[PDB]
C-alpha cells in the first residue's frame, strides 16, 4: 500500500515557512544498546540503555530572520517548531505526519555563497522534547528532562521512574 | 527511706493497668517521642513526594537507633503500616507508621538466696 512522502512544511513559532525549506530531518531516534556479551553465551544481545542525543535539522535557503533569530538563545529549549509532512498514499487520503520538537537551535551553517547557486542556510536543533504523531495519533513522545519515553501512550520508563523515586 | 531522708524508693506508679506499672515505662514511652517529634519537625508539612514515606521511616530509624546505642531502649522496629496508607488518607494529608520497641526493665527485687552449710569445713581446719 504505497505511501511515500509528497509535501513538507516547517514551523518555528507559528510562523509558516511555506516557502524556504527544501529539507527537513527528524531526530534519528536511536537507543544506546551496548552489545552485551557475557557468561554462558557466545554472541552478544544488546540492552536498552536509554536514547541517543536527538538532533533535528532543517535548512531554509533564504535569509529568513525568524529562524536565525533563535541561535544560541540563552534559554535553551525556547526554539519550538513543528515539522509537518504529508504522506500521500496511492489511495488519495494523505497521512499527516507532524513532529513538534522543543529544543535548542545549537548551530547555523550558511554554506558557500557562489553568486549562482541556492545559498542554503542550515540548522541543527539539539532536540530536548519531541513528539512525533501520525494521522493525529501519538507514536513517540521522548522527554529526557523528566524521563517520559512513551511509545503511543504507554510509558516505557514508568517502571524506572518508580525505582529512581521521581 | 534510709537515714534522714536518704533516698527515694519506688519505681511503681498509680495505674490500674499492669503494663504501665513502671514510671520507667511511661517516661520512656513519652520522652522517646519527644525526641522523635523534636527532629521530625520538617515532616509535618511539605509536598508529599514519592520518597516522603521513606524519608520519614528512615529518619525514625535514625533517632531510634541512636537511642538504642545510648542504652535508652533494647532493639526496636519501625515501618510504615501498609494497611492504612491509602490514596484517600494521603490526599487528606494523613499517613501512618508503627514504632514497636522494648524498654529497659529496671532491675528490682534481687533475690539473694543463701545457705549457711557445713560443706567447706573439712576443706579447712581439720589437719590441713
Amino acid at each position: 500500500i504505497p505511501q511515500t512522502l509528497t509535501n513538507t512544511n516547517l514551523f518555528i513559532d507559528g510562523v509558516s515557512f511555506a516557502g524556504d525549506v527544501p529539507s527537513l530531518t527528524l531526530p534519528k531516534l536511536a537507543v544506546k544498546t551496548e552489545q552485551y556479551r557475557a557468561g554462558g553465551m557466545d554472541a552478544p544481545v544488546s540492552i536498552d540503555m536509554g536514547l541517543e542525543a536527538m538532533e533535528a535539522k532543517f535548512s531554509t535557503n533564504g535569509a529568513r530572520r525568524e529562524a536565525l533569530n533563535f541561535f544560541g538563545l540563552a534559554d535553551q529549549s525556547a526554539f519550538n517548531g513543528v515539522f509537518r509532512g504529508s504522506f500521500k498514499g496511492q489511495k488519495g487520503a494523505s497521512v499527516p505526519v507532524v513532529a513538534t520538537l522543543r529544543g535548542l537551535l545549537k548551530e547555523v551553517d550558511p554554506g558557500d555563497w557562489k553568486a549562482g547557486e541556492k545559498a542554503e542556510f542550515k540548522y541543527a536543533v539539539a532536540v530536548s522534547y519531541y513528539k512525533l504523531e501520525v494521522d493525529g495519533r501519538e507514536v513517540y513522545e521522548i522527554d529526557p528532562v523528566n524521563g517520559v519515553r512513551a511509545i503511543n501512550g504507554v510509558d516505557q520508563l514508568a517502571g524506572m521512574r518508580n525505582d529512581l523515586g521521581l | 527511706i534510709r537515714d534522714d531522708g536518704y533516698r527515694l524508693w519506688g519505681n511503681r506508679t498509680l495505674s490500674s493497668d499492669s503494663k504501665w506499672a513502671f514510671v520507667t515505662r511511661v517516661r520512656t514511652m513519652d520522652l522517646v517521642m519527644d525526641a522523635i517529634l523534636a527532629g521530625h519537625k520538617w515532616a509535618v508539612d511539605r509536598g508529599i513526594t514519592k520518597t516522603y514515606v521513606k524519608d520519614v521511616t528512615e529518619g525514625l530509624r535514625a533517632f531510634m537507633r541512636d537511642l538504642k546505642n545510648q542504652g535508652a531502649v533494647i532493639n526496636f522496629e519501625v515501618y510504615a503500616d501498609p494497611d492504612l496508607n491509602s490514596a484517600s488518607q494521603l490526599a487528606q494529608g494523613k499517613v501512618y507508621w508503627n514504632i514497636r520497641f522494648t524498654d529497659v526493665p529496671p532491675a528490682e527485687n534481687p533475690n539473694f538466696r543463701v545457705e549457711v552449710t557445713d560443706q567447706w569445713l573439712t576443706e579447712v581446719l581439720d589437719v590441713a
